[PDB]
């Protein structure tokens, strides 16, 4: 899709072995599938069905979407921290698009 | 039988869910059916599946955490169509799911 643009904010560093939480976002309608337009018809679905968040090469979360998550879908959760390296976001098109957003942080 | 059941057992693979350990946060009422925080935590879940029972297509999301998961909470924003009941349901490593259940108050219906 066209400006499927990322926002994440997530602390730069941590302490060793410290929580951190991350927040994801990406800009995306996510057409659920269940609008009707004037002629009364169904708008066909097209979301974001998977977003994925790695650590150094280490799965943080991975979630499943579905039409029901919001208009520019946002995902909260904690990562724990025990090196320096990187976050890996990945976002998942039902149109075969994929987004990727990469965050680096310090211990 | 309904929807959510047939989602719920394939979760559960055929077993009753169980209770404990999971808290479901939404609000009381909710002013945005298009946009509805919903925070989900259950300590040593292996996924945590969101259902919305009053939506057409009950399913949210399934939130399945890695190894560098600091711990198992998860937050998100949902649409829901009109008032309706919220259900989380979080999986252990033995394969058992526990059930948190509440009601949310839709003023603007989603869609």
């Amino acid at each position: 899709a066209d400006d499927a643009k990322p926002r994440v904010k997530v602390p730069s560093s941590a302490k060793a072995g410290e929580t951190v939480t991350v927040k994801a976002l990406i800009s995306h309608k996510m057409e659920s599938g269940q609008r009707k337009d004037a002629d009364g018809k169904l708008i066909p679905r097209s979301i974001i069905n998977r977003f994925t968040c790695e650590l150094n090469g280490v799965n943080v979360v991975d979630v499943a979407i579905d039409p029901a998550v919001s208009t520019n879908p946002y995902f909260e959760f904690d990562a724990k921290v025990d090196a320096a390296g990187e976050f890996k976001f990945t976002w998942y098109d039902d149109d075969g698009s994929v987004y990727e957003d990469v965050k680096p942080i310090a211990v | 039988s309904s929807t959510v059941d047939e989602l719920t057992a394939a979760f559960t693979g055929g077993a009753a869910t169980g209770e404990g350990g999971l808290t479901l946060t939404a609000p009381e009422i909710a002013e945005n059916g298009n946009t509805v925080p919903i925070e989900v935590k259950a300590p040593g879940a292996v996924a945590i599946m969101l259902l919305a029972a009053g939506n057409p297509e009950p399913a949210v999301a399934t939130f399945n955490f890695g190894p560098a998961a600091a711990d198992q909470r998860a937050a998100t924003r949902i649409r829901l169509a009109q008032t309706q009941d919220v259900i989380a349901l979080a999986k252990m490593a033995d394969g058992s799911v526990v059930k948190a259940q509440t009601t949310v108050k839709v003023t603007i219906g989603g869609c």
